[PDB]
RNA sequence: UUAGGAGCCAGCCGCCGAAGGUGGGACAGAUGAUUGGGGUGAAGUCGUAACAAGGUAGCCGUAUCGGAAGGUGCGGCUGG
RNA sequence: GGUACCUAACCAGAAAGCCACGGCUAACUACGUGCCAGCAGCCGCGGUAAUACGUAGGUGGCAAGCGUUGUCCGGAAUUA
RNA sequence: GGAGAGUUUGAUCCUGGCUCAGGACGAACGCUGGCGGCGUGCCUAAUACAUGCAAGUCGAGCGGACAGAUGGGAGCUUGCUCCCUGAUGUUAGCGGCGGACGGGUGAGUAACACGUGGGUAACCUGCCUGUAAGACUGGGAUAACUCCGGGAAACCGGGGCUAAUACCGGAUGGUUGUUUGAACCGCAUGGUUCAAACAUAAAAGGUGGCUUCGGCUACCACUUACAGAUGGACCCGCGGCGCAUUAGCUAGUUGGUGAGGUAACGGCUCACCAAGGCGACGAUGCGUAGCCGACCUGAGAGGGUGAUCGGCCACACUGGGACUGAGACACGGCCCAGACUCCUACGGGAGGCAGCAGUAGGGAAUCUUCCGCAAUGGACGAAAGUCUGACGGAGCAACGCCGC
């Protein structure tokens, strides 16, 4: 139930999101706990901000992100991070 | 068996409670009216929620008494308590709905919307 | 060209003068259709009483039985003048 | 590993006609938030008495825990100061 | 109404079920108690652990919840005690 | 082992139990003939009570009488 | 949603109004008008020369809005 | 980071009123109006609602139906008709989990509802990880299926057939309870740890591969235990209103003991016994109103408002109860009555828009009965997928700000 996923912000034909461990049971933009940096679709280059460390605390506990927010961590190496974690 | 001056517990969601007579219309003079009979009656109490209100001479029909009704069959309707049901001048009620049970000597005569409006016509 | 050609819901022209909401409907048929109307419908859909009728449409009715009746928000929803003097 | 300490307080007893309770008044006082001035409210409270060694006008502790019964939310400590 | 018609035609039949679990439950503890009023403490033996077998059951399956049912065993365990 | 017991349910029973009915009080609002003052308006009628020693120095409190402002009685006050 | 967008081609062509104008308060004259018609948030304007009414010209205000309206705060140190 | 101005008067100063310039609206109205972004858009009626949609999902839980033709064979008209169970396809019902969240409205509620800080040795937590263990042996049904019966329908009843990760016993288990020991510590209840004894307490298979056909294997699910993660319930100080032309108010009230009851503490319920408790720091009462981060304004101190967006409580036509489920007293679930609507062959039933739209009605006054699951989200499933009026956008009105 506890799904590391993001958070729709922003204006109405340009999205923002942040990425957000919370609660399903709270709404799209509902409530949390503590979040994790920014992302940004609207630039055709990069800009996805991830604090790439907290989030692997949260991971030791477990917290399931989807994949559209999990591939994100794999672009800078958090889940093979947590991965040699979890050979370890 | 609804003389003059009887007082009548009133059937319907019309605006009155208890409902007191004048006379039967009959002939010259008629003391009784069993069932089906017409009363021109008074208003002796109302709900406070009412379109017909207290102190209103009224035009209404008995629908269910403590008298007789002697079907051919035998049977003998009776009930245990005198009642009316208003009605617009004519052949037909005033009221929305009839509360309780209606006897089946209306359909005699042409009343059929009270008996259409009849929960449980006995 | 001054008047609507509209249709009842046997399908008859029901020729009524320009400009008429579905109020005015109502009264070419019979006066108790306005004294019985609650709301209307043009073409699968109910249309609001703040519509005008145009030259060639159904109008259909929702009338009450006999249990309901105006208000004071009817006097300037009748167009049509000689409707209007109903 | 010490657990979290509770509520806690000391005051002065009014009556000891409950059966081993009593009321204990505390006497914290504080500004008001317009004009400044300190002034003093009342503020008792339900406190349990196991030994029923209260007095009318004691100085004592309280200490509150789970509630024991309708308001009783209190237990003693220490029985400070007595009466004359 | 909105096809969840299938809920309570399996509510009033798991409510039939269910019941049986708990007043058999019922009756395992009176005739325990029963065997407090009749002065008969092996009779208690035997139906200590016959009523606690539906007891230990019942958490097993539904909303019997163990912490109503360690007051269930105590209770019925001190008059073995009293005994 | 050809069925009894256990347990179970239909059923009825008891306490609790919403709405309904009955009854005398509470308060809230419309309404009620007539009346009681209170202001508010065009040169209405009646007096002149105040403000000058206002033509009897005013004024507060109480009492009392008259078309009505007021009158005087008694005490008090200077803003006589 | 071929929507944003960009590319090229076309024309002064498509397109401004309401409010104020005695003093508060920036801005005034001419006709009409004669306690009447009418303005008015404030002081107050008109019984024949109305910068205050209504109109016209001309200013001024602000602008895809402008006035009026009801609200709440402020100015109101006028609950301090 | 703090402007004042007209007015009592014959004239002056004070005094004191109101008036005025300013700033906001979820604002409406009058007149006009070209466009583009971004944002709002029933406050009155929590008044009644036509029509469509707003919560389902698993054939890899399961029986059967249901098509199917890989081929096999049959009768011949060469046009077909079949009989076997192909790949695979469909899912009424069954069973698993969700429906308690997402979404709306602001009616009650002046109190631990909320805001803040606390406490729990007085609690709970399916779906999440991680660890510890495991997953033995049987049993009886029953829907669907049909076969009759009764019904206008709503549907209901009876007789057989059948399944499962459905249901129910037996074993073994470090749960828990009892009994008796120890150790340590707190804040009284005590708490924590260790031993022994007794008492019971489970589980389930499915998917694919490998097979010696015994099975094995990963993966999914399952039972139990530990923690963490996770939300929830209960208690407590301290806060934010109006009236004294509301001064007395309460007997389960307030206390104790025991009992029952609740996940849990308790007059929470009941018996008994006691007479307390609440109060001029304003109880009780009454009118009033959802609260808060915040919004607007002010120079600040303060004052007003509590719309949208975000937190939480409360409510789901009005009222009361209750089940299954980790979690409700359940917004689109059941049962009952009250009003009302609809149908009936009068015997009977079905219904709940303050979900999205839209309409009625109210009122000065508030919008489109569109498209899409592409992104975000949830729901279930091993996944594809399915389902989504959450949301995504389009449409309306100068409603407001900014931009041309």
């Amino acid at each position: 139930a506890v799904k590391i996923r993001l958070k729709r912000m922003g204006a109405k034909k340009s999205p923002f999101y942040r990425i957000v461990v919370a609660d399903s049971r709270s709404p799209r933009d509902g409530r949390f706990i503590e979040t994790v940096g920014t992302y940004n679709p609207v630039a055709k280059p990069a800009e996805v901000k991830i604090d790439e460390e907290l989030a692997l605390k949260w991971l030791q506990t477990g917290a399931k992100p989807s994949d559209t927010v999990r591939n994100l961590f794999s672009s800078q190496g958090i889940m093979e991070k947590f991965h040699n974690a979890k050979q370890g | 068996m609804i003389q003059q001056e009887t007082r009548l517990k009133v059937a319907d969601n019309s605006g009155a409670r208890e409902v007191l007579t004048i006379k039967v219309l009959g002939g010259s003079g008629r003391k009784t009216a069993n069932i089906g009979d017409v009363i021109v009656c008074t208003v002796k109490q109302a709900t406070p929620g009412g379109v017909v209100k207290k102190g209103e001479v009224v035009k209404a029909v008995i629908v269910r008494t403590k008298s007789g009704a002697r079907r051919s069959d035998g049977s003998y309707i009776s009930f245990d308590e005198n009642a009316c049901v208003i009605i617009r001048d004519d052949k037909s009620p005033r009221g929305t709905r009839i509360f309780g049970p209606v006897a089946r000597e209306l359909r005699e005569n042409n009343f059929m919307k009270i008996v259409s409006l009849a929960p449980e016509v006995i | 060209s001054d008047m609507v050609y509209v249709f009842t819901p046997k399908g008859d022209v029901i020729e009524l003068p320009s400009g008429s909401v579905p109020i005015d409907f109502s009264y070419r048929i019979h006066s108790e259709i306005g004294n019985k109307t609650i709301g209307a419908k043009v073409n699968g859909k109910m249309v609001t009483l703040d519509h005008k009728l145009r030259t060639g449409d159904i109008v259909e009715i929702l009338t009450s039985k006999h249990s309901y009746g105006p208000s004071q928000d009817w006097v300037k929803l009748a167009q049509t003048s000689q409707a209007k003097h109903k | 590993s010490e657990r979290n300490q509770r509520k806690v307080y000391q005051g002065r007893v009014v009556s000891d006609k409950m059966d081993k309770t009593i009321t204990v008044v505390v006497e914290t006082y504080k500004k008001h938030t317009l004009y400044g001035k300190r002034v003093k409210y009342s503020k008792k409270f339900k406190a349990h008495d196991e030994n029923n060694q209260a007095k009318i006008g004691d100085i004592v502790k309280i200490m509150e825990t789970r509630p024991l019964s309708a308001t009783k939310r209190f237990r003693l400590v220490e029985v400070v100061e007595e009466a004359v | 109404i909105k096809s969840a018609i299938k809920r309570t035609k399996t509510n009033n039949e798991r409510r039939v079920h269910n019941a049986t679990i708990k007043s058999a439950m019922r009756t395992a503890i009176k005739q325990v108690e029963a065997s407090v009023a009749n002065n008969e403490a092996d009779k208690a033996k035997t139906a200590l652990t016959e009523a606690a077998k539906r007891i230990d059951k019942a958490v097993k399956t539904g909303l019997v919840h163990k912490n109503t049912a360690a007051r269930y065993k105590s209770r019925l365990a001190k008059k073995v005690n009293g005994l």
